[PDB]
């Protein structure tokens, strides 16, 4: 007995060699591999196949090999590849990904994988599945940009603030050990997972490490607490004791130093320079330089993603009051000026097709959309396909390599860049089951679930009161992981190795699991998952061009994007 | 009032559907969630009315067209459910592929 | 008549800054090629290198300029600026690591100015 | 070089002989004095003073005189003055008023306000900065009372109830030791500090003293439970041994005696008497002449203040409601209709404006408004300037005088009639860091930020998902000190010295910050800052004219007032 | 806008009440939510207009009549009471027995 | 719908507007959250419209003037910000002095 395909995959989800259109946009993902055994697919519901007997093993208590959970049927979207697999869940972490059921009368079932009285079901059946975001440019501001952040699909927040303090809406900094303190007591209650960063700046190296020791996972160099060699120096000598990761906003004035003295003062030290293309802020013009060299892990930030008609006219007023800048001071304005340059946002959009810039974050509430990171990754793809063309590298006319590079940017790179990738940034088997499902129409726009530890913390779903969950309004809402004490064990608290070792945890009362925040200091942009390229990046600094290999890399802005008025109220 | 959780959501409906008729009396074609607003409050509205579940099902594929709304708006609505309290109490209407 | 809530009726009057205290003006150079702005409270000696002006100069001072505003040096621009003295302990550490101390101490200084090539020193 | 004044007032916010209009109120206050050197003004963002190296020192440990928070150039308001310093906080509490920087080349710096690595900016030049409003009859019945005072500027809610119970619809009333531990366990939820008042009424002692042992931190006599001699009797012996305040609504029908019988029985001991107008409640027509007591401490509740031509129309029906009470029954509207006089609402005003009225308090949602303690107090001030002039006192054509006397009668005054000035009620180093900022547009009328143990609690902020926190709408929402555990931090439960040596925190498993209730039996009239006055008061009982130093005290209702039609939506 | 909370929740009585007059426009007698809504929003929109306390006791029983409504729902409210922003600061109306 | 939270709080503003805007219709000078609500509604629409940001820059200085609103409110407003999907993405409108 044969099915047809178009019926197989209305049935079960795609399957090997066809294709899904990601939201809107000209970008085609095409499956690679299939776990399945072709008759013994997974599946849920009334006169189903995970029943007891059948598909679902009656024999085995939960220890014997069953799982928690099982996602049936998903189309991962992964740095590790784009297939068709059955996700396994148990103690809130990814332990099998292959085949669910019941060995008992199925073939193929991976061994760990069976389907048992304590296995929850979740149909992933026509859904995309993700990592959750992992987004490292967080400005703690506005308690309301957790679930902001939670509805695009962002299951970790790396970053700084205690609210809306001036310090905080400039910088991603929470001061000093008691506003640490303060802020991880505060992070017990918000359903997302958190790293906090101390502030990078001192020249005595007991102020700076002394943060580390109360509880912060990082640190930020900052321009607006001075961006000078010193600051820049301290902080790196503590990361490497530490192992923990330091995020640079650099001298945009170049008040100390140009480029090349910050680069001198790094000493091929490793470091993440936030925002490199330099709207955000740093060295004028010539920022993103930094990205062409192997000790520096380089991200964006949103705002200027991708180069359309209107983003130059939004920066100057965002810039002006994020950094508390004031509009009749000559020299404010022409700082502010300074950092807004068609020129290097047109190049940044190429140099994130070409693998030289590795990772996407948000800039949240301190010129950076909270719950956009995800979105303006794939608008940043397709514009470069649509200008560009279908990289090189692909085959079957299907965009798997362009998908691989993009979804790499915001899941795996920030992980392995904040040391904390053994234990998020990937659907791969061991690490914590923060999981986004996507139905393919609102894939990248807007989340389905939202799985936390192996939870739903958040959910586009409708009325409360209603018979079923479908009716109307359908809107994100925060699910039962959120809860109670269920917030405690679905969420991850990354913290220093230095603090946990300390006991800060049970000094502050913290019951979040604790996250260790390790291997930061040996690796470079070679790690980089399919954006690994380094390259002498040449900025023209009286017409700010930026060349590569000899080429001036520029393209045109968009008036249109996927992935925009046809989804969105406002 | 004594407004129940359920009141005080709905009404969000009907502000969305208000909201989209502005934007397509002046001529804009609407997007995916102009769309299910104005469909979903229609129902919501009809059943204060008084018609019939039955009434509903059929009518809710006559609201909006496809010349209404933005290229693949029709594709991506496969179904609109709504519940509202009927005379004879609360009841769920589904209208399958509303716009054609 | 007209009321504009929460409105300032200020006092007459100038307000003096940096009141007491030495001012020096010197001319500064820009030699690099890209724009250097500098702030009202860095020790003035420990500016970026590219920035050419007696050195000795900017020991122990800063600009006079109101807290929080900078002098704009565009490419290739040469300026008149005014300096003030630092007040305080009249310490500086850290910046770019020419002072960690008092200020007093000219000779090391200049020393540590001349080896990392901070333009203008003798 | 020299900056001309407006200018100044521009970039760092007004300095010595400077005037600042009160919202939209004819009330003007003038700066005193200002701590900082002229130059050395610290200040926060992109190229400012606040960098390492700077104006932010590089070398000391947070222990090292280096604080957690600076409020940048803040205007202060306070019974201690009017006039401009930088505010250091650190532990939860002001440490420093005075100049804060680096010492190490900034001149003037206070010794412990050090900005250092540890330390968080909160720019408040441009802004008033009170102390949280203390309000000290607050009945609980509705949780979402809280964000209410909170938006008005409020931080501390003394009070009683359970939710909306009869007896706490009517009463400031937890009753028992079982009602106030269920209450101080609500407590652990409440983004706000809080104290709990028991059931002032019995005839023995010890119905009345377990109350205190359990938990409450004062006593409410009201004539709804019986204001009866012998239960005012008890609960001031009570009082007596325990340091705790009681609060009194007394026995409006005049059934088992007059004004002097309650005096009698009260016997020289310390009391606050609520609502002393009388619309609220007391021996009708006469209670008022409590304020002439050197021994009673005196509030008004809102809903009087100030006297406007719709007060009177509103009372009847919102009475009624209240206090149980049955349009039917001729002789519940004739009690009712005892407590509404123009007479003594009219009197009401100018014995605030006299100082002989020492504090406002809402009544909150029993004959009283939660968000508008603050704002009636300065429509009062207002009111009172235009009928009876600038008061004599005034000097520079400010009414400083007049501002102070008003800030003191929802600051310091309540927090020393309550037992909790140690702690609360003014800006002054030692004390808790309850601060509210306010642009002087919105003073008085929507709080900007309000700061809670030194963190930011509740603000009036935009858009979560914006690239920055201003775009629309702005509106009051709960910050991250009011999130997970930082809840229990930044908020004080007071409790009776009595339930805090038995351990009830600890039995209750009271996570808060902890209060001492202490020093309420030992003040009088005399040390309302401010608002000190005794003298006769005189109320005539046919015509209910009010006499003081042998003056009727009367002025007319307003049609119209600031601070009202300009800033609300409704 | 600096909208605190009441601001926020009295939006939701403007919008019931805007409901409430379209299904009063299309011919339904009102039921006991709709009819307290548009009352009201009468009510605090009469005092955004300066209208008196006074004033707003009276209007108040002559905004819907029984005829306007569905049977038992005059019964049903005693009494309406809002609270708005007058010239003079907030001030609540009640308005008795609104529907004869 | 799959409303999202800022599509949710957004709805607010909208209805702000259209209660601002009846008060001006009677006759009304609009208070400071009033023209604020109008202002903002006005950009987000605009941006629903497909104009550009520099458009609504420019427009938003034009849409209430001094004597559409009470005394102080044109010095209270220094500027009104706002976010809103353009055709090509979210983006932000900041009108300077909308009101002279
Ligand atoms: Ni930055
Ligand atoms: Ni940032
Ligand atoms: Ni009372
Ligand atoms: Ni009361």
């Amino acid at each position: 007995m044969k099915i047809n395909r178009q019926q197989y995959a209305e049935s079960y989800g795609p399957t090997v060699g066809d294709q899904v259109r990601l939201a809107d946009t000209d970008l085609w993902i095409e499956v690679e591999k299939d776990y399945t055994t072709y008759g013994d697919e997974a599946n849920f519901g009334g006169g189903k196949v995970l029943r007891e007997g059948m598909g679902e093993n009656g024999t085995y208590t939960r220890t014997e090999n069953v799982l928690d959970l099982l996602l049936t049927n998903a189309l991962i979207l992964d740095y590790t590849g784009i297939y068709k697999a059955d996700i396994g869940v148990k103690d809130g972490y990814i332990v099998g990904i292959g085949k669910g059921g019941n060995p008992d009368i199925m073939d193929g079932v991976t061994p760990n994988m069976i389907v048992g009285t304590a296995t929850e079901v979740i149909a992933a059946e026509g859904k995309i599945v993700t990592a959750g975001g992992i987004d490292t440019h967080v400005h703690f501001i506005n308690p309301d940009q957790v679930d902001v952040a939670l509805a695009n699909g962002i299951t970790t927040l790396f970053g700084g603030g205690t609210g809306p303090a001036e310090g905080s809406k400039a910088t991603t900094v929470t001061p000093g050990p008691w506003n640490i303190e303060k802020m991880l007591k505060s992070t017990e209650g918000l359903p997302i997972n958190v790293g906090i960063l101390g502030k990078g700046h001192g020249s005595s190296i007991a102020p700076i490490m002394e943060q580390i020791d109360a509880g912060a996972a990082g640190l930020k160099i900052h321009e607006d607490w001075g961006a000078t060699p010193a600051s820049i120096d301290r902080s790196l000598t503590v990361a490497d004791e530490a192992d923990v990761q330091v995020a640079i906003h650099s001298d945009t004035l170049n008040e100390a130093g140009f480029l090349e003295d910050t680069l001198r003062a790094i000493n091929g030290r490793v470091i993440h320079s936030f925002h490199v293309e330099g709207a955000g802020g740093g060295h004028a013009p010539d920022i993103m330089a930094m990205a062409g060299h192997p000790n520096v892990l380089p991200s964006s930030t949103n705002p200027t993603r991708p180069f359309t008609v209107n983003t130059i006219d939004e920066h100057l007023d965002m810039l002006m009051v994020c950094h508390h800048l004031k509009q009749n001071i000559p020299e404010d304005v022409a700082f502010a000026d300074s950092r807004i340059r068609p020129e290097t946002i047109a190049a940044e959009d190429i140099l994130h097709d070409l693998g030289i810039i590795s990772m996407m974050s948000t800039d949240a509430l301190a010129m950076g959309r909270a719950g956009e990171m995800v979105l303006r990754t794939w608008q940043t793809a397709d514009k470069m396909k649509k200008q560009r063309g279908p990289l090189a590298e692909e085959k079957n006319g299907s965009d798997n390599f362009r998908a691989k590079r993009y979804v790499s940017k915001y899941t795996i790179n920030p992980a392995i860049a904040q040391g904390i990738a053994h234990e998020v940034g990937s659907i791969e088997e061991g690490k914590f089951a923060d999981l986004v499902l996507w139905e393919p129409k609102f894939f990248g726009v807007k989340a389905d679930r939202v799985i936390k530890g192996g939870i739903i913390a958040y959910a586009q779903i409708g009325d409360p009161s209603a018979s079923i969950p479908t009716p109307q309004p359908v809107m994100g809402r925060r699910m039962y992981g959120t809860v109670g004490d269920l917030i405690h064990d679905t969420n991850i608290t990354f913290m220093s190795k230095s603090s946990i070792q300390q006991g800060v945890p049970a000094k502050l009362g913290l019951k979040r699991r604790i996250g260790t925040v390790k291997n930061c200091r040996n690796i470079g942009k070679k790690d980089m998952k399919w954006n690994d390229v380094t390259t002498d990046i040449d900025i023209n600094p009286e017409t700010y061009e930026v060349k590569v290999d000899g080429e001036v890399l520029t393209c045109e802005p968009v008036k249109e994007l996927p992935m925009a008025q046809r989804y969105f109220l406002f | 009032m004594h407004l129940n959780p359920a009141e005080k959501e709905k009404l969000q409906i009907f502000l969305a559907s208000e909201l989209a008729l502005k934007r397509k009396a002046r001529g804009l074609k609407l997007n995916y969630p102009e769309a299910v607003a104005i469909i979903t409050s229609f129902i919501m509205e009809g059943a204060r009315d008084g018609k019939t579940v039955a009434m509903l099902m059929e009518e809710g594929k006559h609201v909006l067209t496809r010349d209404d709304v933005m290229e693949g708006v029709p594709e991506m609505i496969d179904d609109i459910q709504a519940e509202a309290t009927f005379p004879d109490g609360t009841k769920l209407v589904t209208v399958h592929n509303p716009i054609s | 008549n007209y009321i504009v809530p929460g409105e300032y009726r200020v006092a007459e009057g100038e307000i003096e800054i940096n009141a007491g205290r030495e001012k020096t003006t010197i001319r500064v150079s820009n030699t690099g090629d890209r724009p250097i702005q500098v702030g009202s409270h860095i020790h003035f000696v420990e500016v970026n290198k590219e920035l050419l002006f007696d050195r000795a100069e900017g020991i122990g001072r800063r600009l006079n300029i109101p807290s929080g505003t900078a002098a704009r040096f565009e490419p290739g621009e040469e300026m008149e600026v005014e300096l003030t003295e630092l007040g305080g302990n009249r310490e500086v550490f850290g910046i770019s690591d020419l002072t960690n101390g008092s200020v007093d101490n000219k000779e090391l200084i200049l020393q540590r100015a001349k080896e990392l090539g901070y333009k203008g020193v003798e």
